[PDB]
């Protein structure tokens, strides 16, 4: 059993959480991880798009192959030795990471605040005798190049050509089934109940398949391009990018800064918006009197930690800190989704907004948690209503068919995409009047502005929602949109005189 | 499927909870005539009861 | 008597400086900051807007009352042990703070560099006994809970529902009455010659006046957002924006990062521009090398301090480091605003130019300070003439009501607020061609690219007056307002062989 | 023999590099570094602008003279004891300098991994020996303020009205003759094989050069806008822009913030793309934990650095870390140069493919680096094409001259300026319609968007070329332009109609 | 001397088509026409590199 | 009293202009006219400038 794993997620793998054991469990986790059924697999629109060389890297299990140079076997030590010239800082951080010292971790003593690593150490172990992958009474010795790239405590030769593999989420998962399983709980956990969004989506279990089963994705010939966005899209596939390869530090993942490279942008500005806070700039100005190393849950009080980061906020929930970033989720940075304005009164939203105060009671109160929040609610509302008066004016030249070239120079949408209006295949891929400046400005409004807009309103950073995002961007969108409105009909106007004359 | 409601609306509700249907609020959005303009409650809450029953 | 405040101040509160008491002083300072007149309260606009849950807060002295719940009482020590659970980072913040170890600063010797805080430890409990707040020979033992947010010095029981009180500034001021004066000073010192702004302004001390007498922070609706305004204008209210709560660091509010939440973003991007300054990135490469908890004072020679901070060049003046940030302020960051350009060679602005080189020739010599001061106001003349020749330009429209729906669809903006053309107003709220999109272009121009160039111009950017901020927009906004007007001319020429087609 | 000096640097100098002595080698590289007709002065275009104040110290070897006052005379240690008050934090910086501490560098033992400036220490005397600066056997006792103002190791009386100078790069090869030459040797390693970029360009060598001979900025009237630019521009004139005075600190010089001040902006956004990506935000989380003194050789094992730095990657050339930052340039940050897209396929720009894979084979392996470099490639030319498609739209009005007030507002640049479409004096002046609204939209695609979507490719932010910058920005450009272009046409023929009724 | 001009829609073409038969055809990394990417020939992308080439 | 309006044009030529002789010819920082930058006479900026400083 795992204790951080909900009744969901063992309901609907069919198992019994008492008795169930770690390589039971594991299995069943790989079985729906590795379905193409459930988003495994190059996707719906596979035929649409072909990988690249990076690709092998990005969903090792669809795409890599090991390399047919070198043609050599390996024992572990062979490992260290050659990579210690063909990628030695490779080597040099591995030597550092924890993986490679297991001894440092049996002979901590209790009053060590790094104690909890031991009882983990004990639970890896636990896990893989359960999978027999070790004698009941040997020790975890290392975690070596061997253990992750080819097979788990391999003791014999392994061929460079053959048995070199990249370390999926499931390669993670042999040994730390604890926070694997955790993540593949967002796959049960986040269920909305209007389908504002598919069934586990957002989350970092099905980021990969949101990103492939993307039409503007799989459509678009700029694949060097698309592959950007499958970059900041791997969290399915790999577990190492909020602790890198190959140090895999914990201290790493609790920063904010290693969530910044794939939560920021135009249309989630969550990096910007957090360190332009309060709580941000303190954390950059506090990142040396903290200790990085304790977990989440000791990082109050034997960390020393008085602001939060984006794992503090988000892996907590109802006290327990989780590598599930879902059951708290409630505007999903879009406001603009159909069903989740009107949803944000809900009990289900509700429900979640109470777990959220109890977040924010680690160092306010009820009270004051609650009145920023409700700020949030009321703020993020509020901008949702500016683009629904400007998406009006948008929206009804389009059905009109007044909008520029939409009638004479309007090319159809990469296959397998059909043409629409204000659809997110027009922010990658443009051709003609496809989209129009009206069409993809309103576009933006919410994509991007409004998007920004509630990241500066969860996200304590008050300019995030006035002057320089949202509220600033948003006025002036609602303006352009108003005054090319006005233009193109005193155009049409001054045309329709002119067939006056003529008729 | 969840019926749709504008935003303006759902301002107008929230402002309008726990607040008798005569109430008076002034909406969170809406100007009309430079001045902010006013929204019964009874009016406001009458039109999300009729959208909650398109609902499932 | 308070050496590091001006004799304006004494000569505004009717009190002579040899025989004030701190009693009196604190008194006379209380009388100004709470008078309505003087800007407390909800302002001249006050029955246009309604405070939201957030503004208890923001506003505690005109909004703020203790909550129903709970409905226990307690003495001093029950603050910290009920909330270690309640606010568990508020107690651990608290005990880490000097606030809870003023013991610790009495062992201090001499030849400690910290020994100016027993200096202060003394000068404010000399204040609390002026007040008859503790015997002569009691100490003061702690500042705890209960002195903050119920009475100083409180020995009884006290009511969760009737005593608790949000800490403002006044509340601060009874104990730090000397940082108290000095920031109420900056309604004294800051006095334009010409009237460019309001006495007093733009000055910490009068921030949320000025926020509050913002015509559109009253009149839009969005109430969530126009707060968020409000959230970067509290230092008239609170004093925990630059060493927050509980900590309160002194050198948490030296390092740049406290100013950052409030001066950043489109229209002052001062945090922007003096980190990627070289001063500035040095700052961010030496922060590990500086003691930030010695004072400013001693931050050059005895903090290693060898790049210029906020802190160190706004709050010095002629070699003395007070909490008043407005004895040297030339242009206010908005080189649009009537009277500021024509007073940059006045002998009040050459003044405050002399005391600007006294900060830079700590480090660089006199003729290389002014040598680039010299840029700054030459620089800032030249944008600012960008913006003139462009205003022109849409100003000309909007006389001659030839700006798009000028005539047909151009509503008034809310209450109270009067018709305008470029008014901050419509940077905050929009309807129809209200305002328009050459209007919002120009009033950008100047409120945001121009504002910016000043910002990179004072703070050593050079990209932030050239490519990126400042001329780079300016230069856009140029042509882009040449552009439609050049376009509505060909516009209107062609309606008119339009309706002499028809005449 | 300088063994981190290329043979293309003497072969240009007509030395050989067996015999040639350090003080023969250092005459050499100033004969051509203050040649004006290599560079050195006003340039070619310097009858039409003159300098500013702060001109004297961007290009000192031009205008600087030292000031009239004081009018006193001083030697060594009177420059210490004088601006000891003068300019206390110069004399303080100075003092933990290790110019002025060069014995703390003799008793380092060889176990201490400072070792190495040892070596450049008695190296920096071999230099001055050579030139008969000092004794065979006379140590450099210390670097003082006469030594880089007046003259290297000066013994006797200096006058500060006529012997003070400004250390220019020539000031700092007469004892760093390595660092100077490897510099210098940028003129003579970046040579383009199609002439893409004159000789020498870009380069840290010729940046100053560059600038003067950039039309606009001679052009514009604008001097205090067009110095920022300058600064910007002073690695050819002065070496304290990596290592700033007076610390000069070579650990400060090897941190990515060094670069933050100018390799930032809208046309190049090294600085927001590196930080954005993984290896940035790694420099940033470990920063701490990295030992930033020692040497970059020595960084990734002596240093524990597991991320890359500007430093690390741009300074390394086949295993040697020198100064010359060009010999593996080969996009040269704008992919609209003519001749640079069509030489990515060279055996030239192969060959510094392959040194580019050198650099990154230190931690990853070949074939992943060379799998994101090819996306590199390729994604840089899918930007380019979109470009390409959007510019044949404009350039086609403007041979059309259809462009908005192209033949009724379009005045003449500046003097020596030419008129033309899409010049870069439009990024910087603009009067009328020149440019067009049209003419500059697409130059900024290029210029700006375009850049900074390969700028986010080579330094691997993900959202560097996809939502934020690069293919985001050059859709919006594109559909803008396609509006624009079909709306002119709409209104050409609109008007065609109206010339028919009148004819 | 100076290179020939090439387009970068072209290059892309030449860049997919490297270690592949002149016969292949692969997809187009910009071009979309009527909603689908066009495809261009290895072949035909070689020999109007090679043509440009040898004009320099 | 309030300061008379004086245009940026103006303040830098007039800065351009100080310690200079009524007769002397500066350039002028944001003017260009004819593809030159125009070229101000320091006697006509200094009595634009002085007959606003007596309107104060
Ligand atoms: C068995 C060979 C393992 C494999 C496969 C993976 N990990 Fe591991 N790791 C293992 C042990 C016994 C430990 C000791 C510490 C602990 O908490 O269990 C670790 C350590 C980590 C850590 C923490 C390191 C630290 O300094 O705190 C992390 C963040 C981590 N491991 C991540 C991780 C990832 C991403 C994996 C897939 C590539 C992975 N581990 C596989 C044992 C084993
Ligand atoms: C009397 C009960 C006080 C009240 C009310 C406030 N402060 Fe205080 N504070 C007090 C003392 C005796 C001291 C130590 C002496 C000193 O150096 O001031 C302090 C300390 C501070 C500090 C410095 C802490 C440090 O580690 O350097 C700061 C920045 C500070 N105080 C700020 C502050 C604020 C913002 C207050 C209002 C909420 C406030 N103080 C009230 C005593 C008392
Ligand atoms: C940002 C502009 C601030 C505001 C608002 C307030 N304080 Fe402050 N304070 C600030 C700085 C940058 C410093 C350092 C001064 C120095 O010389 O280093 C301080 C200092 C204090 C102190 C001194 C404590 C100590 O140095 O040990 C006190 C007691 C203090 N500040 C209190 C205080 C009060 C009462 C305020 C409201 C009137 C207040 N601060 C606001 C920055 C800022
Ligand atoms: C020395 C290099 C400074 C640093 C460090 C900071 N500021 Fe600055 N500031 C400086 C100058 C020379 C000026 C303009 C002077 C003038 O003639 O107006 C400014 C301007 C400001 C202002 C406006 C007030 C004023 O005096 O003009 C503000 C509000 C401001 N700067 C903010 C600010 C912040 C947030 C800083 C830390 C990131 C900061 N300054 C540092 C000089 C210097
Ligand atoms: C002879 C009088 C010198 C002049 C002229 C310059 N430098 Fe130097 N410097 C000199 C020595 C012998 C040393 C120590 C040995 C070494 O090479 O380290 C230095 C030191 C430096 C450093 C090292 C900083 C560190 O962290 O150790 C740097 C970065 C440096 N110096 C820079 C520098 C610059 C920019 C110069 C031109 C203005 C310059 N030096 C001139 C000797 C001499
Ligand atoms: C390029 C065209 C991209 C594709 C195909 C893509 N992303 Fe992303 N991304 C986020 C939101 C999404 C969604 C929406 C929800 C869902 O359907 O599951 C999809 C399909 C998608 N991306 C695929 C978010 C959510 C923000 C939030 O706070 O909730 C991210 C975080 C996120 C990372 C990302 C990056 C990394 C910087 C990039 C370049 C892209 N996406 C591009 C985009
Ligand atoms: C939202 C609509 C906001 C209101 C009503 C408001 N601010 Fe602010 N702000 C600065 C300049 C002002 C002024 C001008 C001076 C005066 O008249 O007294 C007013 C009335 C005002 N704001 C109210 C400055 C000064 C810039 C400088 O360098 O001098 C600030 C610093 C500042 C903080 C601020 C923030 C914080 C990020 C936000 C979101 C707003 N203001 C919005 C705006
Ligand atoms: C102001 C008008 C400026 C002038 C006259 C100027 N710069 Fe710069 N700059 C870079 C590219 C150039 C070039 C191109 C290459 C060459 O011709 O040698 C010129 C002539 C030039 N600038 C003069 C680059 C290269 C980007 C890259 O990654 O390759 C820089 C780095 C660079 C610094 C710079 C700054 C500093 C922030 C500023 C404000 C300007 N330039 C303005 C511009
Ligand atoms: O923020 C402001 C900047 C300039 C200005 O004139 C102004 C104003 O007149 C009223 C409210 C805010 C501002
Ligand atoms: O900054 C420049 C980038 C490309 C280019 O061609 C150029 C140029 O031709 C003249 C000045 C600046 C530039």
């Amino acid at each position: 059993d795992i204790s951080t794993v909900p009744d969901e997620t063992y309901d609907a793998l069919k198992l019994d959480r008492g008795k169930a054991t770690p390589k039971e469990t594991y299995e069943a986790l790989v079985k729906r991880y590795k379905d193409p059924a459930h988003g495994a697999g190059k996707g719906t629109m596979g035929d649409y798009w072909e990988p690249i060389a990076i690709s092998i890297y990005m969903d090792p299990n669809t795409f890599y192959k090991p390399p047919v140079s070198p043609k050599e076997v390996a024992e572990r030590k062979d490992c260290v030795e050659c990579h210690s010239d063909e990628t030695p800082v490779w080597v040099r951080a591995w030597k550092r990471s924890t993986h490679a010292n297991l001894d440092k971790i049996r002979n901590l003593k209790s009053d060590d605040p790094l104690y909890y690593k031991k009882g983990k150490l004990e639970e890896v172990e636990n896990n893989l005798r359960s999978m027999g992958k070790l004698g009941e009474k040997e020790t975890l010795k290392e975690v070596g190049c061997i253990d992750c790239h080819v097979d788990v405590n391999k003791k014999d030769k392994a061929d460079h050509t053959k048995d070199i593999r990249m370390p999926t989420a499931d390669t993670c998962g042999t040994c730390h089934l604890r926070e694997f399983a955790e993540r593949e709980s967002e796959r049960d956990t986040m269920v909305w109940p209007n389908g504002q969004w598919p069934a586990g989506r957002p989350s970092h279990a099905l980021d990969y398949t949101a990103n492939i089963e993307t039409t503007v994705w799989a459509a678009m010939p700029q694949r060097e391009v698309a592959e950007g966005c499958t970059m900041c899209h791997t969290n399915q596939n790999k577990c190492d990018n909020c602790h890198t390869r190959h140090e895999f530090s914990a201290a790493e993942s609790r920063k904010p800064e290693a969530c910044a490279t794939c939560h920021s942008g135009v249309d989630h500005n969550n990096w910007e918006a957090y360190t332009m806070s309060k709580h941000g700039k303190l954390a950059e100005m506090n990142r040396d009197k903290w200790n990085w190393e304790v977990r989440l849950k000791d990082a109050f009080s034997k960390g020393g930690q008085n602001a939060p980061t984006c794992a503090a906020c988000h892996m907590e929930y109802e006290g327990e800190y989780t590598h599930n970033i879902t059951r708290k989720t409630r505007w999903a940075n879009y406001p603009f989704v159909p069903g989740i304005a009107e949803n944000i009164t809900s009990d289900w939203s509700e429900a979640r907004l109470d777990s959220w105060v109890l977040t924010c009671t680690q160092c306010h109160s009820e009270r004051f948690a609650r009145s920023y929040l409700d700020l949030m609610d009321k703020g993020t509302l509020e901008g949702l209503a500016k683009y629904q008066e400007a998406n009006a004016i948008v929206h009804k030249m389009y059905e009109d068919g007044t909008l520029t070239g939409q009638k004479t120079n309007r090319p159809n949408p990469p296959e397998p995409e059909k043409p629409g209006f204000g659809i997110f295949t027009q922010l990658f891929w443009s051709k003609g009047n496809n989209p129009a400046s009206l069409e993809l400005k309103v576009l933006e409004m919410a994509e991007n502005n409004l998007a920004k807009m509630h990241v500066g309103l969860a996200h304590v950073n008050p300019g995030g929602w006035t002057y320089t995002e949202g509220w600033g961007p948003m006025n002036r969108a609602y303006v352009e949109i108003q005054d090319e409105y006005t233009k193109m009909q005193e155009l049409s106007a001054l045309q329709a005189r002119v067939n006056k004359l003529e008729g | 499927s969840l019926a749709p409601i504008s935003a303006k609306d759902m301002l107008d509700y929230l402002a309008c909870k726990d607040k008798k249907p005569t109430d008076v609020v002034k909406s969170h959005t809406e100007v009309e005539n430079g001045k902010i303009v006013r929204v019964k409650c009874g009016d406001i809450v009458a039109l999300v009861q009729k959208a909650r029953e398109q609902s499932g």
